[PDB]
């Protein structure tokens, strides 16, 4: 899974070297960026239930047709506003997940990979989580390198879905 | 490959939990002694053309057999080999320490090891022995007090430790 | 040339990705420790000479034998002698180009790239370059993480040596 | 591949001397513009899927000709590599930036993409120009002054449109 | 281009064999077939306006959202709607294409290489151009195996949006 | 491979005779069955992607728990695999129903599948589960009655529901 | 084993497509043939026996040093003579074998590999051969495509020869 | 590669255009001509050995030299390679005949052909020679009379000797 | 691989000692045999082909069940591969004998032999039958008196002899 | 092309090594054995004609319908006499360039490679040439090594033929 | 690759002769020769490092410049690849030494060198220069009279003398 | 190993060949040559530990440091002169090993395989053991070709250790 720790390791594991200082570099950056990433981690934790009522919401007064329109792929039955709800803590947890392990890794293997693939067969339009994604990204309250942390993973996930 | 980060979120995923209190506190104490790990890995690394020279003199010291002919580090093709073994298994040890966990260490050293030394003909034990002594090697470099922030790392000594018993044990 | 600004870079560049907060965090870093890597770099220029003709010495006091002994690869000329301390002088400005460019690349490049088929053809002995990288080590003069920075390096040439 | 500061290395060892006075003050002063150098480059990386798109549909609704039937985005395999090439000019523009030299932008991206246009027979006019869309795009996005710890960075933003420019004079 | 001709000729000519008389009865069939595929074709091309008119109003019968939502990727212009018929268009005559070839080849080549990086980055929803081929399929008005023949390659396109 | 006239061969090879009237008159009524043949693998083929999709839906609608976080289609990297998983079972159906014969979907789908979903941890109790929902959906479309020369068709879907049965036996 | 059915399941398979109506087409034209092939199959299989005792003769005529000579290769014992319409009786059944499969896969697997390394290691002269196929060529008394279809099997025996 | 019926589909596309009615009415002309195209394909490969070596015979009968020790088909290895480009030459020949269109002996067969003849230091006009050879034998055994359902073939026969002309052409 | 002169050096090496003049001496008899060694490597590569086509059509004589239909040398493909696998055998004896010792043949030929045709389902009494009709007549072809230099050849046939058996008893 | 000097330099240079005194031992042999090979191959070449025409009437002995036989391909005609008589003046040519060049290098270069190729092609029996060099081995009238050489050489021929 | 014997073959082949007299006779003198032939190239290739090396520190000793810092042996992954140069130029002059032609330098070593150089900017004029000094000391090892049976060698050593030269001249 | 008979094989066997004139030239030189490496191995082993014993003094002459420096790399101790002539003895032994193999395939496999590996870890200077070499080279007290083998092997060390 992808980390600074992790690249470092690969990076001198390629090559058949020990870990120089150019690697040693790397990691210290990580713990010293850590403690803003912590911060937006458990933050984003401790108000995520507020954060996937009010996200799911965004997404259902900007496309209204997904909760009137009939099939299994639209929030138009509590099936579907519970699968709804439970995507949208999904995304999330995969960014705090991002924060503390300091780094895409989580992101790309729990959720990225076949990504496209899932969403063509069951009609789940990219634009949903998008706008999902847009109302944590403004709402999620975070202040200073916090919320530089927090969006640079949300904006991750957006670039994934366009 | 994970690290002590990348593993507590793999099995946080596993149940499908936000991490707790409890997880958060503990990983932000992992970031608190990082300046202890790089030291340990900066001053280990400085040294491993030594820890392994020095390690492989007294095994053969004590293990004379070895070098004589027939037996498994006589020739310069079978000595070069146990040589390169040596500092293979060292290299592998310090991205642990680094990662704080011994994934890559089994992953790609250990595991699937004692099978090659059997159909090669190689003592598993003198292996051992020889990484134990890398070990004592290591760790006296690694928490030597001379020219550095005083402070205790005893706890990390031990993890070190671990991956030095952990690879001994794999081949023993 | 490897630094952790080109092993980022690299790391995104072999997998087709922009670069993300994993790649950046690392850069961090590398800034981050400049401050020391520059002191230590600056200060082994400024007391260049005094540290070649101490090193130089600190060599043949402990092989007296290469000032003796006849033989172009002996410092045993004032030939010799202008080689040797040459060469000291080489490895030097190659531990303050590593300190300046946060990273073995310079060192990997100019030095240690085909190191041993030199040493070999030209009879000259690595113990010889270990010495007076020894004394370079202990009589540097630095203190805190600049001498952490500087002895990174140095032990990385007196392991490519060995 | 160099950098900012392993092409000064390079310059230095050609004449086979140590660093200068003004060469270090020069290359601290690199490091201390440091943190508006990752925040450009990070502004910039998280608009990516934007600004290629953007300027896209500016370049096609300016050119018309370029997707109409026969002509050089028309049929969704030579869109999607038109899409797929000013993605990866931004890609490397990005990675310059981050190191403050343009020899991977150079090497890797720009030399030997005017003969390639010329052999498939795409206009390398109307690549420069989608180029310099994203430029405006970039530049606007990466110094924006909402949201951020107010500094002038004006110096930075010639070097990134340094860039830009760079690949749209080598096809234009 | 795949058609029943290049395949019989690519099969033979990777193996660096003459054809054999298990390639001339494909061309036979392929020939055979051509009377009803020629059929279809002529028959769409000439109701071809009245096809794409009425497709294009059974997607903003069943996506009215696509008429009412501003943004450029919506039928919410005079300038959308002109994209929308315009793309219709190309997917009817990417049918015809098909049946005169004898082959998915032209629709493989034209349309469907690069089709997924099309919709996601301009935000087209899949579903949109399904449902327009689907009134294609209803009302095309063939019978027999000319019927049998146009969906085959309509169906091929679904398939290829799903 | 071989087909329903290239086995027939091979059998009467290895006797080294001829082919008997019984043989000949047999073969020449699976070519006037012929037509009937190609319609169902065109209107199963026609229908790939909902009879994949359809059936899935009611799988992980019966058996929630596969996924559930920790379990064996959780995350869109095993759910992706799954779904591919049962669009390749269904495509080497289709090759089979073609030539009147198994060998194509034994020898290069069935042989070694159980062995794969024992080491990766996949229930291939479950996979047999949605195997069967396709079966189900296939025949149905392939012997529906609406816009088709009328003609019995009995046999032919035993045939087809053969490689469907036989496909979930090999990982049941 | 090559035929049309097989090559259209291998021609998908590669690609890792679905069948498509290219393919179908194939084997619309494969069963269509099958009429004429399997009346040529039938015809040469009843009247077996003749056309291999015919053929043996018109190689013993053309050539009379093969029943003079001696020689194990040679046909001037009770021993060659049985080997050789026994050899004449093996082209003919593959030909037949062909028509059924409709394509050369039987001809290719159980002949034709490995063909040239048999009659150089044996002695065993081609054109023999030749003039044994060219007898059932003319005598086999077939007309329309049914003729047509024996001789496309018998001359791709004849070419493999030559 | 294309066919008579991919090309026209190729420059309808590139004018965006829906097929004419003159354009469908000229395509049903090609496939109603179909059989006699495949009569000829299947007379010319059924011949095949015999073509190739008629016209060599002949060849090395009109420029002995060729043949003549350091001339450019004396040794095996030379004579065979000479069989083999003849052989493929007529291969290519007959792939255009199937399709109606000339694309793949272009592609394929022709095109870097005459560059390598001069490379390896081998007559150009010797090769064309050869060809012409195999064109007038190919000729005669497609458009012989005996034994198939009469019929005028003479547009087709000129088609063929284009193919023929053409590789000759392109190597003379 | 090794020979007669390379596997005394190893054995003597494993025990870290220099020759003897006992073994020395024995070389040197090794050494003057020499060239009735090349002579009896010259005659049986000489006659190849002929050794292998004469027991083979001996073998088929006497096992008429291998070549006749579904039997394990019946069609060509098989048939050429026993014919194959005969010469092979053969090409690796040969090798043997100009050494003096069966490392060649055991490691690249004989050594998983046995494993193979029971997988193909080949009778492994059959080709050693092959092997001693081989070995028969390539020791009265090697030991032929006519036309060389009288003298005895004992010692060397029955080491030739050796090798054979070796090969039949490896699959037998 | 093949020899043993050829062999030693190809043996080293793929090992990118100097020759070592495992190459010279083997140059040294070659150079031993070329005083019997040069004395078969001068022996040949002054003999050349006789033994060709005692050659060529051997085939027309052993094989009688080959000066019978309507074709191109028999010695049934002035142009048919002539072209055997050329090839087998051609093989016997190459058993002495082998003589000289102290291997097999010239009959593999100039006689072997595509010779199945021809052969089958131009209807030409193998056996003709091993009867034809058959009489060449018998009748060569050589004695000792230079015997031994000759055969050697004939035998590989004959070999290629089987 | 040919030698010594194998052109004269070559030659011969192409006008499709006999070997005369005259060329027997001159290929027997050869043959005589071989001897000082064999003396030569192991005397040279048995000092091969020291020729490399003492022709080395002579040229860098005449031009400074080389080994100056920019300039084309600064650095010891360039002076590695000038060592490795002479002593592959060495390498392949032993060769055609042993085989009495120079197609294997030709073909192999000297052609496409001089374009080498000029790409990668290695002054030819120094090249050449290294080249000749190899040749003063290769030849005075191999003509050294101390320790042989004396004998005229002159003829040889133009021989030898000729092959440097020819690698000086392709990349002077 | 490495040895004319054993690249003679190689050279066939890699071409899929039985074994030509041109390999069997190769084994007749080896087997000629044997005489004179017989009489020079024989001639070393007979008076090897007169050889060893000058040799190491020989080393101890040239390097007296080796005797007085402290350190376990060094002579300065009875371990260390118990190394030393213990290595001297090895070489000597492969010497005899290669005449009596007639090629370099024992000292290669023995010990130039990993050479720099141990002289670079054990601070083992090439030098001595060159010195140690050439002591051999100049008393083993060799006449004519016999001389002429033992030296090509003892240069072949000194080259691997240059
Ligand atoms: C090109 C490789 C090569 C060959 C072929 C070769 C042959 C060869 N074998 C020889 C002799 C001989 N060859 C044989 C061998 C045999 N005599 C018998 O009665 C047995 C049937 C047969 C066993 C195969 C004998 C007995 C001698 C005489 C004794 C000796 O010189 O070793 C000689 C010495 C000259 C002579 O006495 O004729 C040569 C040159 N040397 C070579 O360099
Ligand atoms: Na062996």
């Amino acid at each position: 899974m992808k980390t600074p720790i992790t690249e470092a390791i690969a990076a001198a594991d390629t090559q058949g070297r020990f870990l120089s200082n150019t690697e040693l570099q790397a990691v210290d950056g990580r713990f010293k960026r850590a403690v803003a990433s912590m911060e937006a981690a458990r933050a984003l934790t401790n108000n995520a239930q507020s954060l996937i009522d009010g996200a799911a919401q965004a997404v259902y007064q900007k496309f209204p047709y997904t909760t009137t329109m009939q099939g299994s792929q639209y929030a138009s039955t509590p099936e579907g506003k519970a699968k709804c709800a439970r995507d949208i803590g999904y995304y999330l947890r995969m960014v705090t997940y991002c924060l503390v392990a300091g780094g895409t890794g989580p992101m790309d293997e729990y959720l990225i990979a076949g990504l496209s693939e899932i969403n063509s067969t069951f009609d789940l339009s990219p634009s949903w989580y998008i706008e999902a994604l847009k109302y944590i990204k403004a709402n999620h309250g975070l202040t200073g390198q916090a919320a530089v942390e927090a969006n640079a993973y949300i904006d991750y996930a957006i670039n994934a879905l366009s | 490959m994970l690290d002590a980060f990348a593993k507590v979120v793999a099995q946080a995923d596993a149940r499908g939990e936000f991490l707790t209190n409890a997880q958060f506190d503990a990983l932000s104490n992992l970031v608190k002694e990082g300046n202890k790990r790089l030291d340990a890995v900066n001053r280990i690394t400085s040294n491993a053309s030594t820890i392994v020279a020095n390690a492989a003199r007294a095994l053969f010291a004590e293990q004379p057999q070895l070098i004589q002919p027939g037996g498994n580090a006589y020739t310069n093709r079978r000595m070069a080999a146990c040589l390169r073994d040596m500092e293979i298994i060292l290299r592998y040890v310090t991205y642990a320490i680094l990662a704080g966990d011994s994934s890559v260490l089994d992953d790609r050293c250990l595991n699937g090891l004692r099978e090659t030394y059997q159909a090669l003909g190689t003592p598993g034990s003198s292996v051992a022995v020889a990484i134990q002594k890398m070990k004592d090697a290591a760790i006296a470099i690694a928490n030597d007090p001379n020219g550095i922030t005083p402070g205790d790392c005893s706890a990390l000594m031990s993890e070190i430790a671990g991956y030095f018993d952990r690879a001994a044990a794999a081949v023993a």
